[PDB]
Protein backbone atom coordinates (compact mmCIF):
# COMPACT_ATOMS: atom_id res chain seq x y z
CA UNK A 1 0.00 0.00 0.00
CA UNK A 2 2.88 2.33 1.17
CA UNK A 3 5.37 1.64 -1.44
CA UNK A 4 4.75 0.51 -5.02
CA UNK A 5 4.62 -3.69 -5.82
CA UNK A 6 5.18 -5.44 -8.66
CA UNK A 7 4.52 -9.71 -9.33
CA UNK A 8 5.86 -12.36 -10.21
CA UNK A 9 9.34 -10.77 -8.66
CA UNK A 10 10.77 -13.54 -10.88
CA UNK A 11 9.28 -14.69 -14.50
CA UNK A 12 11.37 -17.69 -16.73
CA UNK A 13 9.31 -17.40 -20.54
CA UNK A 14 9.54 -20.00 -23.27
CA UNK A 15 10.57 -17.99 -26.17
CA UNK A 16 7.08 -17.24 -28.11
CA UNK A 17 4.71 -17.31 -25.54
CA UNK A 18 3.25 -14.10 -23.91
CA UNK A 19 4.19 -12.74 -20.73
CA UNK A 20 1.87 -10.67 -18.45
CA UNK A 21 3.18 -8.29 -15.76
CA UNK A 22 2.00 -6.27 -12.48
CA UNK A 23 2.25 -3.16 -10.95
CA UNK A 24 0.69 -2.05 -7.56
CA UNK A 25 1.12 1.48 -7.42
CA UNK A 26 1.20 3.45 -3.92
CA UNK A 27 -2.59 3.82 -2.96
CA UNK A 28 -4.06 6.87 -5.20
CA UNK A 29 -0.96 7.66 -6.77
CA UNK A 30 -1.75 9.59 -10.06
CA UNK A 31 0.93 8.72 -12.23
CA UNK A 32 2.59 5.51 -12.98
CA UNK A 33 5.38 4.88 -15.03
CA UNK A 34 7.41 1.71 -16.68
CA UNK A 35 10.66 1.07 -17.19
CA UNK A 36 13.29 -1.73 -18.62
CA UNK A 37 16.40 -2.09 -18.14
CA UNK A 38 19.00 -4.54 -19.76
CA UNK A 39 22.22 -5.94 -17.64
CA UNK A 40 24.66 -3.42 -16.54
CA UNK A 41 22.66 -0.52 -17.80
CA UNK A 42 20.61 2.18 -17.04
CA UNK A 43 16.88 2.00 -17.07
CA UNK A 44 15.20 3.04 -20.08
CA UNK A 45 11.31 4.57 -20.15
CA UNK A 46 9.02 2.84 -21.40
CA UNK A 47 5.63 4.00 -21.13
CA UNK A 48 3.24 6.59 -18.72
CA UNK A 49 -0.04 6.88 -17.11
CA UNK A 50 -1.97 9.70 -15.62
CA UNK A 51 -5.01 7.91 -14.08
CA UNK A 52 -6.12 5.50 -17.05
CA UNK A 53 -5.18 7.59 -19.94
CA UNK A 54 -1.56 6.52 -21.66
CA UNK A 55 -0.45 9.89 -22.20
CA UNK A 56 3.38 8.72 -23.04
CA UNK A 57 3.89 5.51 -24.80
CA UNK A 58 7.30 6.78 -26.95
CA UNK A 59 9.39 4.43 -25.19
CA UNK A 60 7.65 1.13 -26.27
CA UNK A 61 8.60 -1.31 -28.83
CA UNK A 62 6.93 -0.78 -31.94
CA UNK A 63 5.50 -4.30 -31.88
CA UNK A 64 4.51 -7.07 -28.90
CA UNK A 65 4.36 -4.37 -25.93
CA UNK A 66 1.13 -2.85 -24.66
CA UNK A 67 0.48 -1.65 -21.20
CA UNK A 68 -2.88 -1.67 -19.58
CA UNK A 69 -4.21 0.49 -16.26
CA UNK A 70 -8.06 0.43 -17.35
CA UNK A 71 -9.05 1.83 -13.85
CA UNK A 72 -6.60 4.17 -13.10
CA UNK A 73 -4.98 2.15 -10.35
CA UNK A 74 -3.05 -1.30 -10.77
CA UNK A 75 -1.24 -1.67 -14.33
CA UNK A 76 -0.22 -4.41 -16.75
CA UNK A 77 2.28 -4.61 -18.82
CA UNK A 78 1.87 -7.23 -21.28
CA UNK A 79 4.94 -8.72 -23.77
CA UNK A 80 3.39 -10.85 -26.80
CA UNK A 81 5.18 -13.91 -28.28
CA UNK A 82 8.44 -13.21 -25.89
CA UNK A 83 11.36 -12.93 -27.72
CA UNK A 84 15.17 -13.19 -26.20
CA UNK A 85 16.10 -9.85 -26.17
CA UNK A 86 12.52 -9.46 -23.87
CA UNK A 87 14.95 -10.14 -21.02
CA UNK A 88 15.36 -7.78 -18.51
CA UNK A 89 14.90 -6.09 -15.37
CA UNK A 90 11.01 -4.48 -16.01
CA UNK A 91 10.42 -1.68 -13.53
CA UNK A 92 7.13 0.17 -12.36
CA UNK A 93 6.95 3.49 -10.74
CA UNK A 94 3.93 6.04 -8.95
CA UNK A 95 4.36 9.58 -8.24
CA UNK A 96 1.33 11.68 -7.06
CA UNK A 97 1.07 15.79 -6.63
CA UNK A 98 4.83 16.25 -5.53
CA UNK A 99 5.73 14.46 -8.77
CA UNK A 100 8.77 12.56 -7.44
CA UNK A 101 9.03 9.07 -8.33
CA UNK A 102 8.58 5.75 -6.24
CA UNK A 103 10.55 2.65 -7.75
CA UNK A 104 8.71 -0.50 -6.97
CA UNK A 105 11.15 -4.16 -6.57
CA UNK A 106 11.16 -4.55 -10.43
CA UNK A 107 10.27 -7.74 -12.30
CA UNK A 108 13.57 -10.06 -13.91
CA UNK A 109 12.23 -11.52 -17.34
CA UNK A 110 14.04 -14.53 -18.25
CA UNK A 111 12.87 -15.46 -21.81
CA UNK A 112 14.62 -18.67 -22.62
CA UNK A 113 14.33 -21.28 -25.74
CA UNK A 114 12.67 -24.10 -23.97
CA UNK A 115 11.96 -24.47 -20.18
CA UNK A 116 13.99 -27.63 -20.34
CA UNK A 117 17.32 -24.78 -19.83
CA UNK A 118 15.61 -24.64 -16.37
CA UNK A 119 17.61 -25.88 -14.02
CA UNK A 120 17.62 -26.05 -9.89
CA UNK A 121 20.46 -25.05 -8.16
CA UNK A 122 22.80 -28.08 -5.88
CA UNK A 123 23.55 -26.72 -3.18
CA UNK A 124 26.50 -28.08 -0.69
CA UNK A 125 28.42 -26.53 2.71
CA UNK A 126 32.09 -26.98 3.17
CA UNK A 127 33.23 -26.82 6.91
CA UNK A 128 35.92 -24.71 7.91
CA UNK A 129 39.59 -25.60 8.06
CA UNK A 130 41.29 -25.97 11.00
CA UNK A 131 44.42 -24.70 9.97
CA UNK A 132 42.21 -21.55 9.87
CA UNK A 133 41.04 -21.56 13.07
CA UNK A 134 44.44 -22.26 14.79
CA UNK A 135 45.77 -19.43 11.95
CA UNK A 136 43.30 -17.20 13.27
CA UNK A 137 40.80 -18.39 15.36
CA UNK A 138 38.27 -17.43 12.88
CA UNK A 139 36.25 -20.12 10.81
CA UNK A 140 35.15 -19.62 7.13
CA UNK A 141 32.20 -22.05 6.19
CA UNK A 142 31.48 -21.78 2.36
CA UNK A 143 28.31 -22.37 0.37
CA UNK A 144 28.20 -23.02 -3.27
CA UNK A 145 24.89 -23.12 -5.37
CA UNK A 146 26.00 -24.63 -8.61
CA UNK A 147 24.29 -25.47 -12.15
CA UNK A 148 21.13 -23.32 -11.98
CA UNK A 149 19.43 -21.73 -14.37
CA UNK A 150 18.00 -18.93 -14.53
CA UNK A 151 20.13 -16.40 -12.29
CA UNK A 152 16.87 -16.30 -10.19
CA UNK A 153 18.15 -17.28 -6.64
CA UNK A 154 18.15 -15.82 -3.68
CA UNK A 155 21.01 -17.23 -0.88
CA UNK A 156 20.42 -17.23 3.38
CA UNK A 157 22.83 -18.00 5.77
CA UNK A 158 20.96 -19.39 8.73
CA UNK A 159 22.12 -19.96 12.57
CA UNK A 160 20.00 -22.22 14.95
CA UNK A 161 17.35 -21.33 13.11
CA UNK A 162 18.01 -17.43 12.80
CA UNK A 163 19.41 -15.34 9.98
CA UNK A 164 22.30 -14.58 10.03
CA UNK A 165 24.26 -11.07 8.01
CA UNK A 166 27.44 -10.23 10.17
CA UNK A 167 29.89 -11.84 8.64
CA UNK A 168 28.02 -13.36 5.04
CA UNK A 169 29.46 -12.34 1.90
CA UNK A 170 27.61 -13.54 -0.95
CA UNK A 171 29.33 -13.08 -4.86
CA UNK A 172 27.28 -9.83 -6.00
CA UNK A 173 27.76 -12.22 -9.42
CA UNK A 174 27.11 -15.54 -10.20
CA UNK A 175 29.86 -17.91 -12.56
CA UNK A 176 29.54 -19.22 -15.99
CA UNK A 177 29.82 -22.89 -15.80
CA UNK A 178 29.92 -23.06 -19.60
CA UNK A 179 32.24 -20.33 -19.95
CA UNK A 180 33.22 -20.36 -23.39
CA UNK A 181 29.67 -20.65 -24.84
CA UNK A 182 26.88 -18.40 -24.92
CA UNK A 183 24.11 -20.68 -23.10
CA UNK A 184 25.26 -21.24 -19.90
CA UNK A 185 23.81 -22.68 -16.48
CA UNK A 186 25.60 -20.67 -12.95
CA UNK A 187 27.47 -21.02 -10.03
CA UNK A 188 27.47 -18.66 -6.87
CA UNK A 189 29.20 -19.04 -3.98
CA UNK A 190 29.12 -17.45 -0.09
CA UNK A 191 30.91 -17.12 3.02
CA UNK A 192 29.82 -17.37 6.61
CA UNK A 193 32.92 -16.32 9.06
CA UNK A 194 32.39 -16.92 12.79
CA UNK A 195 34.77 -16.73 15.88
CA UNK A 196 36.26 -20.47 16.37
CA UNK A 197 34.66 -20.41 19.44
CA UNK A 198 31.41 -20.54 18.37
CA UNK A 199 32.14 -22.96 15.41
CA UNK A 200 33.73 -25.44 17.93
CA UNK A 201 30.11 -25.87 19.38
CA UNK A 202 28.75 -29.21 18.16
CA UNK A 203 25.37 -27.75 19.25
CA UNK A 204 25.08 -25.42 17.01
CA UNK A 205 23.79 -25.87 13.35
CA UNK A 206 24.39 -23.59 10.32
CA UNK A 207 22.24 -23.75 7.04
CA UNK A 208 22.92 -22.75 3.84
CA UNK A 209 19.45 -22.19 1.79
CA UNK A 210 19.03 -20.78 -1.81
CA UNK A 211 15.54 -19.84 -2.83
CA UNK A 212 15.16 -20.88 -6.51
CA UNK A 213 12.04 -19.26 -8.10
CA UNK A 214 11.25 -21.24 -11.49
CA UNK A 215 8.74 -23.14 -12.91
CA UNK A 216 4.78 -22.68 -11.80
CA UNK A 217 1.80 -25.43 -11.90
CA UNK A 218 0.33 -23.31 -15.27
CA UNK A 219 4.06 -24.49 -17.04
CA UNK A 220 4.01 -27.42 -19.06
CA UNK A 221 6.73 -29.89 -18.56
CA UNK A 222 7.49 -32.95 -20.65
CA UNK A 223 11.19 -34.12 -19.42
CA UNK A 224 11.70 -37.09 -17.10
CA UNK A 225 13.76 -35.08 -14.66
CA UNK A 226 11.53 -33.47 -11.65
CA UNK A 227 9.63 -30.34 -13.01
CA UNK A 228 11.97 -27.29 -12.06
CA UNK A 229 9.54 -25.44 -10.07
CA UNK A 230 10.00 -22.63 -7.41
CA UNK A 231 11.95 -24.58 -4.33
CA UNK A 232 14.55 -24.75 -1.22
CA UNK A 233 17.45 -26.13 -1.83
CA UNK A 234 19.80 -26.54 1.41
CA UNK A 235 22.71 -27.79 2.82
CA UNK A 236 24.19 -27.78 6.46
CA UNK A 237 26.76 -28.43 9.04
CA UNK A 238 26.91 -28.64 12.40
CA UNK A 239 30.09 -26.84 15.02
CA UNK A 240 32.70 -29.44 15.80
CA UNK A 241 34.88 -29.34 18.76
CA UNK B 1 18.62 14.08 -23.85
CA UNK B 2 21.83 11.79 -23.52
CA UNK B 3 22.65 11.43 -19.55
CA UNK B 4 26.58 10.79 -19.23
CA UNK B 5 27.58 9.08 -15.88
CA UNK B 6 31.13 9.21 -15.31
CA UNK B 7 33.51 6.93 -14.60
CA UNK B 8 31.80 3.93 -15.50
CA UNK B 9 33.20 2.06 -12.87
CA UNK B 10 34.97 3.12 -9.31
CA UNK B 11 37.22 1.65 -6.96
CA UNK B 12 38.07 3.84 -3.65
CA UNK B 13 39.71 3.17 -0.54
CA UNK B 14 37.15 3.21 2.83
CA UNK B 15 37.76 5.98 4.48
CA UNK B 16 38.25 8.62 1.46
CA UNK B 17 35.52 10.86 -0.22
CA UNK B 18 34.48 10.04 -3.74
CA UNK B 19 32.74 11.80 -6.61
CA UNK B 20 30.74 10.78 -9.19
CA UNK B 21 29.49 12.79 -11.88
CA UNK B 22 26.11 13.24 -14.04
CA UNK B 23 25.68 15.37 -16.95
CA UNK B 24 23.36 15.89 -19.50
CA UNK B 25 23.29 17.25 -22.88
CA UNK B 26 19.49 19.17 -22.61
CA UNK B 27 20.01 21.73 -19.04
CA UNK B 28 16.21 22.23 -19.36
CA UNK B 29 16.03 19.97 -16.24
CA UNK B 30 12.73 19.85 -14.04
CA UNK B 31 14.37 17.16 -11.77
CA UNK B 32 17.40 15.58 -10.59
CA UNK B 33 16.84 12.25 -8.58
CA UNK B 34 20.16 10.15 -7.63
CA UNK B 35 19.54 6.64 -6.60
CA UNK B 36 21.47 3.27 -5.70
CA UNK B 37 20.92 -0.14 -7.11
CA UNK B 38 22.06 -3.25 -5.25
CA UNK B 39 15.17 -2.13 -7.30
CA UNK B 40 16.15 1.49 -7.31
CA UNK B 41 16.51 3.02 -3.62
CA UNK B 42 15.99 6.77 -4.04
CA UNK B 43 18.65 8.20 -2.44
CA UNK B 44 18.24 12.53 -3.52
CA UNK B 45 15.67 14.31 -5.49
CA UNK B 46 17.10 18.05 -6.60
CA UNK B 47 14.48 20.49 -7.65
CA UNK B 48 14.74 23.05 -10.66
CA UNK B 49 15.52 25.71 -8.86
CA UNK B 50 17.75 23.83 -6.12
CA UNK B 51 21.42 23.60 -6.63
CA UNK B 52 21.90 20.80 -3.73
CA UNK B 53 20.10 18.11 -1.81
CA UNK B 54 22.02 15.91 1.38
CA UNK B 55 20.90 13.03 3.17
CA UNK B 56 23.52 11.89 5.35
CA UNK B 57 27.42 11.35 4.05
CA UNK B 58 25.56 11.92 0.67
CA UNK B 59 25.35 15.20 -0.84
CA UNK B 60 24.30 16.20 -4.55
CA UNK B 61 24.75 19.27 -6.29
CA UNK B 62 23.00 20.54 -9.41
CA UNK B 63 24.82 23.24 -11.90
CA UNK B 64 22.26 24.60 -14.32
CA UNK B 65 25.33 26.48 -16.28
CA UNK B 66 27.41 23.51 -17.06
CA UNK B 67 24.57 21.34 -17.64
CA UNK B 68 26.16 18.81 -14.50
CA UNK B 69 24.97 16.95 -11.10
CA UNK B 70 27.17 15.79 -8.44
CA UNK B 71 26.93 13.27 -6.28
CA UNK B 72 29.54 13.29 -3.46
CA UNK B 73 29.72 10.33 -0.90
CA UNK B 74 32.22 11.61 2.39
CA UNK B 75 33.97 8.81 4.44
CA UNK B 76 32.91 5.63 2.39
CA UNK B 77 32.25 2.33 3.47
CA UNK B 78 32.44 -0.59 2.12
CA UNK B 79 28.69 -0.76 2.72
CA UNK B 80 28.61 1.83 0.17
CA UNK B 81 29.46 -0.43 -2.41
CA UNK B 82 26.82 -0.43 -5.33
CA UNK B 83 25.43 0.80 -8.61
CA UNK B 84 24.75 4.75 -8.55
CA UNK B 85 22.27 6.07 -11.65
CA UNK B 86 21.42 9.91 -12.27
CA UNK B 87 18.28 10.57 -13.72
CA UNK B 88 16.65 13.65 -14.87
CA UNK B 89 13.11 15.19 -15.90
CA UNK B 90 12.83 17.46 -18.88
CA UNK B 91 11.13 20.46 -18.57
CA UNK B 92 7.37 19.90 -20.53
CA UNK B 93 7.70 15.73 -20.08
CA UNK B 94 6.92 13.45 -16.84
CA UNK B 95 9.94 10.55 -17.85
CA UNK B 96 12.85 9.70 -15.94
CA UNK B 97 16.25 9.62 -18.58
CA UNK B 98 18.89 8.04 -16.77
CA UNK B 99 22.68 7.59 -17.54
CA UNK B 100 24.11 4.24 -17.30
CA UNK B 101 25.07 3.84 -13.72
CA UNK B 102 28.71 3.84 -11.91
CA UNK B 103 29.43 0.48 -10.28
CA UNK B 104 31.41 1.93 -6.88
CA UNK B 105 33.69 -0.50 -4.63
CA UNK B 106 34.75 0.79 -1.97
CA UNK B 107 38.34 -1.50 -1.00
CA UNK B 108 37.81 -2.12 2.66
CA UNK B 109 40.95 -1.01 4.83
CA UNK B 110 42.71 -4.39 5.85
CA UNK B 111 44.50 -3.77 9.17
CA UNK B 112 46.60 -6.83 9.19
CA UNK B 113 47.11 -8.61 5.61
CA UNK B 114 47.29 -12.77 6.78
CA UNK B 115 46.81 -13.63 3.13
CA UNK B 116 45.91 -17.63 3.07
CA UNK B 117 44.37 -20.36 1.07
CA UNK B 118 42.68 -22.58 2.81
CA UNK B 119 41.02 -26.18 2.01
CA UNK B 120 37.77 -26.54 3.26
CA UNK B 121 36.17 -30.02 2.94
CA UNK B 122 32.21 -31.12 2.32
CA UNK B 123 29.96 -31.47 5.21
CA UNK B 124 28.33 -34.48 4.00
CA UNK B 125 35.29 -36.35 -1.00
CA UNK B 126 34.39 -32.91 -2.21
CA UNK B 127 36.68 -29.65 -1.67
CA UNK B 128 37.33 -26.12 -1.66
CA UNK B 129 39.63 -23.62 -1.62
CA UNK B 130 39.27 -20.56 -0.11
CA UNK B 131 41.88 -17.47 -0.17
CA UNK B 132 41.63 -15.01 1.92
CA UNK B 133 42.44 -12.48 4.64
CA UNK B 134 44.69 -10.55 1.69
CA UNK B 135 45.26 -6.75 1.25
CA UNK B 136 42.74 -5.08 -0.76
CA UNK B 137 45.24 -4.21 -3.50
CA UNK B 138 45.43 -7.44 -4.40
CA UNK B 139 42.90 -8.51 -7.09
CA UNK B 140 41.51 -12.26 -8.26
CA UNK B 141 41.51 -13.16 -11.42
CA UNK B 142 39.41 -15.31 -13.16
CA UNK B 143 39.88 -18.53 -13.98
CA UNK B 144 42.28 -19.85 -17.08
CA UNK B 145 40.98 -23.37 -16.90
CA UNK B 146 37.38 -23.61 -18.14
CA UNK B 147 36.78 -26.76 -15.46
CA UNK B 148 38.07 -24.71 -12.59
CA UNK B 149 35.84 -22.19 -11.49
CA UNK B 150 36.69 -19.35 -9.45
CA UNK B 151 35.12 -16.46 -7.87
CA UNK B 152 35.43 -12.92 -7.72
CA UNK B 153 36.98 -11.36 -4.20
CA UNK B 154 34.15 -11.00 -1.79
CA UNK B 155 33.94 -8.54 1.09
CA UNK B 156 32.81 -9.94 5.00
CA UNK B 157 32.40 -8.11 7.56
CA UNK B 158 32.47 -8.86 11.27
CA UNK B 159 30.88 -6.35 13.13
CA UNK B 160 30.97 -6.93 16.59
CA UNK B 161 34.81 -7.89 16.20
CA UNK B 162 35.41 -4.23 14.41
CA UNK B 163 37.27 -7.11 11.78
CA UNK B 164 36.58 -7.13 7.75
CA UNK B 165 38.06 -9.63 5.00
CA UNK B 166 38.63 -10.37 1.41
CA UNK B 167 38.19 -14.06 0.18
CA UNK B 168 37.45 -15.78 -3.20
CA UNK B 169 36.25 -19.05 -3.43
CA UNK B 170 37.90 -22.47 -6.31
CA UNK B 171 36.82 -25.49 -7.00
CA UNK B 172 37.14 -28.03 -9.57
CA UNK B 173 36.17 -31.93 -10.50
CA UNK B 174 39.27 -32.38 -12.11
CA UNK B 175 41.73 -34.66 -10.12
CA UNK B 176 44.88 -33.13 -10.67
CA UNK B 177 43.50 -29.72 -8.87
CA UNK B 178 45.09 -29.08 -5.39
CA UNK B 179 44.96 -25.24 -3.42
CA UNK B 180 48.64 -25.31 -4.46
CA UNK B 181 47.73 -24.21 -8.02
CA UNK B 182 44.30 -22.39 -7.85
CA UNK B 183 45.22 -19.02 -7.53
CA UNK B 184 47.74 -19.44 -9.77
CA UNK B 185 46.21 -16.79 -12.50
CA UNK B 186 46.32 -14.31 -9.28
CA UNK B 187 48.82 -11.98 -8.40
CA UNK B 188 49.34 -13.51 -4.84
CA UNK B 189 51.42 -12.23 -1.82
CA UNK B 190 55.01 -13.60 -1.16
CA UNK B 191 53.73 -14.34 1.73
CA UNK B 192 50.59 -15.97 1.05
CA UNK B 193 50.32 -19.75 3.65
CA UNK B 194 49.64 -22.96 2.26
CA UNK B 195 49.00 -25.05 5.00
CA UNK B 196 50.60 -28.92 5.76
CA UNK B 197 47.10 -31.13 5.39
Amino acid sequence: GAGVSQSPRYKVAKRGQDVALRCDPISGHVSLFWYQQALGQGPEFLTYFQNEAQLDKSGLPSDRFFAERPEGSVSTLKIQRTQQEDSAVYLCASSSRDLEQYFGPGTRLTVTEDLKNVFPPEVAVFEPSEAEISHTQKATLVCLATGFYPDHVELSWWVNGKEVHSGVCTDPQPLKEQPALNDSRYALSSRLRVSATFWQNPRNHFRCQVQFYGLSENDEWTQDRAKPVTQIVSAEAWGRA
Amino acid sequence: QEVTQIPAALSVPEGENLVLNCSFTDSAIYNLQWFRQDGLTSLLLIQSSQREQTSGRLNASLDKSSGRSTLYIAASQPGDSATYLCAGVNTGFQKLVFGTGTRLLVSPNIQNPDPAVYQLRDSKDKSVCLFTDFDSQTNVSQSKDSDVYITDKCVLDMRSMDFKSNSAVAWSNKSDFACANAFNNSIIPEDTFFPSP
